[PDB]
């Protein structure tokens, strides 16, 4: 067999390969993903953050 | 006493139960001990001293 010729490549390929199309679905994966994982880490820093602040029973000696 | 507001009683109805019991306060300017009643940060008490 020659190295000229490919394998058979045709049950994984997409039967309309458009640039733009393509790219902004992958590009739309990942920023939810970006999304969600700015959002929990919002989350994670004030939860530790917050318990440096007064306590219950300080606050009620105000 | 604080921690029942808001969740089974109101804050007027936990100040009346607590004001029903007493409490060591600070001394007087002769260093007598004294008692008062209670407040919102005091605890809930026992019976056995
Ligand atoms: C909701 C969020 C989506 C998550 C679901 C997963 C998914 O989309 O799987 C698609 C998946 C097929 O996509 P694939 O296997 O990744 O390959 C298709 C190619 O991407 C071939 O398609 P393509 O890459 O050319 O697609 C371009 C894209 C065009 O759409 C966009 O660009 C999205 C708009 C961008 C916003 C900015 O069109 C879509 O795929 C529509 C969005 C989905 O669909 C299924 O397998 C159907 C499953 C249904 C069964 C449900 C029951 C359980
Ligand atoms: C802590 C959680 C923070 C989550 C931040 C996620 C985020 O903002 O990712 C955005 C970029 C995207 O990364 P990318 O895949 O290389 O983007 C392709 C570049 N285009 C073609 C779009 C110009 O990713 C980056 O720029 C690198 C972010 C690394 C963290
Ligand atoms: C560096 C140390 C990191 C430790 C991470 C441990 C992760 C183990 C999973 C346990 C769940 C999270 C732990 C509690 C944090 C929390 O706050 O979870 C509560 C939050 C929502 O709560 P809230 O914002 O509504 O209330 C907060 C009180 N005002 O849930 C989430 O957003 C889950 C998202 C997790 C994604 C985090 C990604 C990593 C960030 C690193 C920086």
């Amino acid at each position: 067999k020659s190295t000229y010729r490919t394998p058979n490549f045709d049950d994984v390929l997409k039967e309309n390969n458009d640039a733009d199309k393509g790219r902004s679905y992958a590009y739309f994966m990942v920023g939810a993903m970006g999304l969600l994982s700015s959002a929990g880490a919002k989350s994670t820093v004030e939860t530790f953050i917050s318990s440096m602040t007064a306590t219950a029973d300080v606050l009620a000696m105000a | 006493w604080r921690t029942l507001v808001g969740v089974s009683h109101t804050n007027e109805e936990v100040r009346n139960m607590a004001e029903e019991f007493e409490y060591d306060d600070e001394p007087d300017e002769q260093g007598n001990p004294k008692k008062r009643p209670g407040k919102l940060s005091d605890y809930i008490p026992g019976p056995y001293p």
